[PDB]
């Protein structure tokens, strides 16, 4: 497939890995009773890797010889979900943060003490700042073509 | 009592605050959706 | 708005704080921890309060008269306690949207008047309509107060309203008591009353 | 009083209540430049007469089929049937189009009354009118253009915009048409939620 890399489904290391790695927990497991806390325990461990295999088959997840999970951040449609919308994921939410701080910083620069404002927040204030980072990307394309994002004359 | 409310928004408290609510919130997510290596949804 | 200088105090001999002149209704001059010692920050407690009290006493009433006749064989209500999973017509999530839709409306105009009082008064659809009272926290009107029995003049609104606040408190103690003693003990309230009052030398909290 | 959308919340010193539909509402402070809010106008008008046009071919069809009388298939469906042409021919029509009267709107917002003769017959122009209200061959019933009628117009754009969310939202998660929604709703409702949904 894409670079030589055949599906986790049709992975037989993939399916190695995933056995190998479930007895070795219940030859852990083999003690303390067949009821108490740690067996239990364990068990639940055992269950959470079968369900994080298969989820791994379902995903359509790319393997190699090694039998681990490989990621394509190429642009390929196929693989969106690996780094792209992830990506814009974090994009939007670091936007988010970064523009809310911005506008803080703005809101008290004409401050008689701004220094006071900085090492002691002023927390009604944020409190009406946090949420206008919802739509931080129409404020701040507004806000290049108004000319009004770069400070002029720097 | 208003001394208080100051002290509590000085630098240290108010970041302490503000990682313990984001930790407790990224826990839970994880402890909800565990093992996440791609977007699965659309 | 008549600063009594010397009313009963909580604990004798003390001096009460400063903020706690003698105006508001139900003062004792009780705030050793000075949670009150801003006049908004009163107000707003003031408020609070009030609508905890009236919640706590709907509930002392909803708990400790359906227990009492429950017992006796009046009703057959199930344990106020495990009466959150005995099921209705529908399941509870959706009858929980719906209380949340009906009762968040409410509690939004309560919202509104209480940072800018006498602003959502009358009715939009119907404009003629409007609350009668002239507080916040003691909305009067024909709905809340359709017998005239609230509005009147100081001695007589005081009285009525201390008395209230008293109440209140004593109910959320109530609903309070009713909780600890229902988690501590596997029993319903009732049974604990009666216990306690057969062997009251014996039947106390010390018998674990 | 103009309106309130909180009748406790105080309004924007930018919204004089000049615009039809003013209720004092911008919570998020994205109006708060005049150039922006001369930007916005226009397109939440634009944006809702589509969606009143997309949400009235969408339902309406519905019912006419679902009482019949013409058999047509769903919205989510109807881009598959095939026609006399492509999707790739119409598109492209559709992109050509939409390129000229976009354009030439475009150039009527920046410099009103610029683009507002005919290219072709030097005669036939249009009169004066506003930005976002072009009359003129564009209103052959002559209907006043009046106050009353603007607020109506952006009411029932905006109950149309919040009409397409529900549309859409509903087709992704349940799966079928939005009157198959509705009635299976209507009869049995109290087990007939967006909860037993999810
Ligand atoms: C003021 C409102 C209110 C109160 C005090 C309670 C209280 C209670 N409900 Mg209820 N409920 C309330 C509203 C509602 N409940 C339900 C639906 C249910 C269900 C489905 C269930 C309960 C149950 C319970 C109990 C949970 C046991 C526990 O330790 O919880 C946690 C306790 C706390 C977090 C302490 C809170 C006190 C605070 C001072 C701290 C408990 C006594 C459960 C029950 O019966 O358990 C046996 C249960 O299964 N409730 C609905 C939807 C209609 C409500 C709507 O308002
Ligand atoms: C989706 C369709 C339907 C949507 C309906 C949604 C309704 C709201 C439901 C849930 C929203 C949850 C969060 C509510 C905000 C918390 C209250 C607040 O402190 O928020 C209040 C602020 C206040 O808004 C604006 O805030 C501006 C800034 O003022 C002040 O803001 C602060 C307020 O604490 C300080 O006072 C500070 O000194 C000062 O900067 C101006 O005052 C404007 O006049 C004022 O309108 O934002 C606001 O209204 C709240 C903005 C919320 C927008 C969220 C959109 C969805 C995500
Ligand atoms: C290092 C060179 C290179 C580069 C730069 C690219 C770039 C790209 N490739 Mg490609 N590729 C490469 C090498 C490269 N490739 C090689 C060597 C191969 C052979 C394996 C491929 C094989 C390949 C395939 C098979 C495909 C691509 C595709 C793509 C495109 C996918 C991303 C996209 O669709 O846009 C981005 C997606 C979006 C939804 C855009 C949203 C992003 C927002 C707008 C930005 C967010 C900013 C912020 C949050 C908000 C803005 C605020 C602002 C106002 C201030 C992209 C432009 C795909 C394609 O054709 O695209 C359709 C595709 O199918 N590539
Ligand atoms: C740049 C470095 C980096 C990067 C890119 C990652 C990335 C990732 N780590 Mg990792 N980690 C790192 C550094 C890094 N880590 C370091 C330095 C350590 C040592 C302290 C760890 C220790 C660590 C552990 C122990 C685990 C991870 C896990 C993960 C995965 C979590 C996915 C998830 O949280 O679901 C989704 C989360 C979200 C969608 C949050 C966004 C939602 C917001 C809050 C709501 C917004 C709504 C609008 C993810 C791919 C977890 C995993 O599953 O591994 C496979 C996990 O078990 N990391
Ligand atoms: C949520 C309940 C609540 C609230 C909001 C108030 C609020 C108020 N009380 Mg009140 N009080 C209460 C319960 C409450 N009380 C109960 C149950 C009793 C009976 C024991 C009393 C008895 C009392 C007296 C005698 C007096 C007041 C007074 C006052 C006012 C003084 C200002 C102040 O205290 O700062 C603000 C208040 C708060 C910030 C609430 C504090 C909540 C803390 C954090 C609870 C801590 C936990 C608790 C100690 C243990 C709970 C477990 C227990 C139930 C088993 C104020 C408006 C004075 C007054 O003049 O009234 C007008 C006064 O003299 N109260
Ligand atoms: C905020 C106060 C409050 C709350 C949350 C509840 C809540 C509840 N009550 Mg209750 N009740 C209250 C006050 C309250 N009550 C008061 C003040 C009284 C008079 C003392 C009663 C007397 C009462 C009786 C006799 C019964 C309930 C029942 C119930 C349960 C479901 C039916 C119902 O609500 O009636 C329906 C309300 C409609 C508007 C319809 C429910 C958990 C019933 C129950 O437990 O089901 C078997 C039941 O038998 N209540
Ligand atoms: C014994 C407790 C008690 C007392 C003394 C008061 C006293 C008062 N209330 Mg209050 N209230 C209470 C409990 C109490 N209330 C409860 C539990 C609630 C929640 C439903 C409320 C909710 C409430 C509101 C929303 C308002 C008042 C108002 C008032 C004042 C107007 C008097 C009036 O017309 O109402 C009645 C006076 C009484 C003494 C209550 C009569 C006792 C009944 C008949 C017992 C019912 C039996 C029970 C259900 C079983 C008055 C000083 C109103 C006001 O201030 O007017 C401007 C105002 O609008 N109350
Ligand atoms: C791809 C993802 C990003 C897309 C960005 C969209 C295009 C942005 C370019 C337009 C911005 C712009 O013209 O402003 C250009 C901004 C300055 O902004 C300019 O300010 C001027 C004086 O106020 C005028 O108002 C202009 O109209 C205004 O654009 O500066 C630049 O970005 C450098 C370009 C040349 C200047
Ligand atoms: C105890 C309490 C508050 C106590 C607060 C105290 C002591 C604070 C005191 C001080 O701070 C001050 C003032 C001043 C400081 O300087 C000093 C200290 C000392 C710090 C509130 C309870 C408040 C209790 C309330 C509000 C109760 C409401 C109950 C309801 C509505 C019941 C609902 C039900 O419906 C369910 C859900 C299920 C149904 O089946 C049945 C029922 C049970 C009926
Ligand atoms: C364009 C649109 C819909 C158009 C649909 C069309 C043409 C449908 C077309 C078709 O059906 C046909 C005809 C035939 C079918 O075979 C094919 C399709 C293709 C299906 C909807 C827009 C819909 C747009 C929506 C929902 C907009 C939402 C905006 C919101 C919520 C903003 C709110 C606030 O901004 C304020 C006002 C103030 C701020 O301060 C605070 C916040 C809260 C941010
Ligand atoms: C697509 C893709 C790709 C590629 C990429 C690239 C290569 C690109 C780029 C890029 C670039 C080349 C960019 C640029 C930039 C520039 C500039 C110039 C900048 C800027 C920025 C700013 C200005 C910011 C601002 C802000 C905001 C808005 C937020 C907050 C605040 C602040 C202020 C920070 C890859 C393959 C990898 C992957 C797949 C997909």
């Amino acid at each position: 497939d894409i670079a030589g890399l055949t599906p986790c489904k049709d992975s037989k290391q993939f399916a190695k890995r995933e056995k190998q790695s479930i007895k070795k927990l219940e030859s852990s497991l083999k003690l303390y009773a067949p009821d108490s806390a740690p067996a239990l325990a364990i068990n639940a461990t055992i269950e959470k890797t079968k369900r994080r295999f298969d989820n791994y088959g379902k995903q359509g997840l790319l393997c190699g010889a090694d039998g681990l999970p490989h990621l394509i951040v190429s642009g390929d449609q196929r693989h969106w979900g690996e780094f792209i919308t992830p990506g814009i994921l974090f994009l939007y939410i670091a936007g988010w943060i970064g523009w809310v701080g911005r506008s803080y910083l703005i809101a008290i620069r004409d401050d008689k003490k701004p220094t006071q404002k900085e090492i002691i927040i002023d927390v009604p204030l944020a409190t009406g700042l946090v949420f206008r980072g919802f739509s931080w990307p129409i404020a701040a394309y507004r806000e290049l073509l108004n000319g009004e994002l770069v400070a002029k004359d720097v | 009592m208003r001394d208080l409310k100051t002290y509590l928004s000085v630098a240290p408290v108010a970041s302490t605050l503000w990682f313990a609510a984001l930790a407790g919130l990224l826990i839970e997510i994880n402890r909800f959706f565990p093992d996440a290596l791609t977007f699965p949804f659309f | 708005t008549v600063a009594e200088p010397d009313r009963p105090l909580w604990f004798p001999g003390s001096t009460p704080p400063p903020w706690l002149d003698g105006s508001l209704p139900g003062d004792f001059g009780f705030d050793p921890l000075g949670l009150g010692s801003d006049p908004e920050s009163l107000r707003w407690n003031v408020q609070a309060e009030l609508v905890h009290s009236r919640w706590a006493m709907l509930g002392a009433a909803g708990i400790f008269i359906p227990e009492f006749l429950t017992k006796l064989g009046i009703l057959n209500t199930p344990s106020w306690y495990t009466a959150g999973e005995q099921e209705y017509f529908t399941d509870t999530t959706t009858l929980f949207i719906v209380e949340l839709v009906f009762i968040g409306w409410a509690e939004g105009r309560r919202w509104a008047d209480i940072l800018n009082p006498g602003c959502v008064n009358t009715d939009p659809i119907f404009p003629n309509n409007k609350l009668t009272g002239t507080d916040v926290g003691y909305p009067g009107g024909l709905w809340f107060d359709p017998l005239g029995w609230g509005s009147a003049s100081p001695q007589k609104l005081k009285e009525l309203r201390t008395k209230e606040i008293k109440n209140g408190r004593l109910a959320m103690l109530a609903v309070m008591g009713a909780w600890f003693q229902h988690i501590y003990t596997g029993t319903g309230p009732i049974d604990n009353l009666f216990a306690h009052l057969a062997d009251p030398g014996h039947a106390t909290i010390f018998a674990a | 009083k103009k309106g309130e959308w909180l009748p406790g919340l105080a309004s924007p010193g930018y919204l004089t209540g000049s615009l039809p539909g003013d209720n004092g509402f911008d919570p998020l402070g994205l109006a708060e430049d005049p150039e922006n809010l001369k930007w916005f106008v226009q397109a939440e008008l634009v944006n809702g007469r589509w969606a009143m046009l997309g949400v009235a071919g969408m339902l309406l069809p519905e019912v006419f089929t679902s009482i019949g009388i013409i058999n047509v298939p769903k919205w989510y469906d109807a881009g598959k049937e095939e026609y006399f042409a492509s999707s790739s021919t119409l598109f492209v029509i559709e992109f050509i189009l939409f390129h000229y009267v976009e354009i030439r709107r475009w150039q009527d917002i920046k410099n009103p009354g610029s683009v507002n003769q005919d290219p072709i017959f030097k005669q036939y122009s249009l009169p004066a009118g506003e930005v976002g209200y072009p009359g003129g061959i564009f209103n052959p019933l002559n209907f006043a253009p009046t106050l009353e009628a603007k607020e109506k117009e952006i009411a029932n754009g905006r109950l149309a915009m919040l009409a397409f969310l529900g549309f859409i939202i509903q087709h992704n998660v349940t799966g079928k048409g939005p009157f198959d929604n509705l009635l299976q709703h209507i009869s049995d409702p109290w087990h007939n939620t967006i909860v037993q949904t999810l």
